[PDB]
């Protein structure tokens, strides 16, 4: 359900996604890789539907991480687009686009595409 | 490649 | 650098994107369809690389719009992922994903993919 | 119709 | 391993993918939805790497189904791009693009993107 | 209709696609990079809608190249998915996925996505 | 939408 | 380098 998004979520490769969902649709938080350490952490911002449909539909959402923090700059940004599904086993099902800053000659091979499933487990 | 996003 | 990205931009279908790049890597602004005026305006939030590689490399960035404002709610969110390329003709080249809220049974056809090119018009 | 494009 | 691709595979929604892999890289076969019936079947053709790398890498492959048979024409085509991984539990991990034939006004919303995992189970 | 798709086509980066559309919905041909000549030529196979909706709807089609010929093997396959739009200036608009063979640990970054526009030059 | 590809 | 593009 709506604010059921607020919490700590893990994707299938052990990355951790900690989010606060605002009442008016803002998504704010941090993402960090597995390996654990306190800067593999990067900031994220996003938006979600704060008034989803009343049939059994998921809640649409999306967020962005630019891969720069005080320790590393991977000169890239990833966006995840998906939907949250509440229930006894809640999850966020997403697809993502990773773009790297490239020269014009390499622009055709700038973007990777993939998919992630986040659960609270 | 090797990137921060996973593992 | 932030100044380059800040402005009014337009894509090939006539939509408007107004954005401010902050010095911590934040993007904020509004997104509009070509019908213009008030309500087609939706809030966007995003992040960009505030310390880009020099070269003639682009600046990677991304943003999200959730399609709900005070007049409409399409129960969907789009994310654009791409790079800012500066010059005389500054451009943002993107690929985007549009996900709609669906029931479990229709989840397999929930997401549209496409690409947009933005040309700048004002700061 | 979707608001993303016209 | 190479011809371990030849067989009957099922994705996570119950669709069935029956393929013959040729020694020189051809992929040929049929795909059909769940519901079962003998024309929910559509023809497919594709290509795979017939000499993959000798480190522990998967075998790259791809195929196309145009969604027309003697009973239905959905005026669309899907392409799956992925890789086969052999082993005691073999699978084909893919992402796909579904394009519909549209007018120019609707061209921006012509293509869906998704992901499928095929196993022999 | 098959005649419209059959020919030599080129995309914006200067690659060549030669294709024959058969009456059962089959596509066969070869794909080349802009370096030209023999070995950049790879075999393609695909399918298209042989009975399109009338209107000014495009014809949906798709094809695959596995990047191995008798001179090179890149251990990768690309699939293009899009639509043929006929007229004076016939075009094929596509989106593509490039997957590389990887080990299990690197599977998450195995697939590139992009888009190509093909202009026709000969039957 | 509703399409042949699944279910 | 990949053969798909130059």
């Amino acid at each position: 359900a709506e604010a059921g998004i607020t919490g700590t979520w893990y994707n299938q490769l052990g990355s951790t996604f900690i989010v606060t969902a605002g009442a008016d649709g803002a998504l704010t938080g941090t993402y960090e890789s597995a390996v654990g350490n306190a800067e593999s952490r990067y900031v994220l911002t996003g938006r979600y539907d704060s008034a989803p449909a009343t049939d059994g539909s998921g809640t649409a959402l999306g967020w962005t991480v630019a891969w720069k923090n005080n320790y590393r700059n991977a000169h890239s940004a990833t966006t995840w687009s998906g939907q949250y599904v509440g229930g006894a086993e809640a999850r966020i099902n997403t697809q993502w686009l990773l773009t790297s800053g490239t020269t014009e000659a390499n622009a055709w091979k700038s973007t990777l595409v993939g998919h992630d499933t986040f659960t609270k487990v | 490649f090797s990137h921060p996003q996973n593992t």
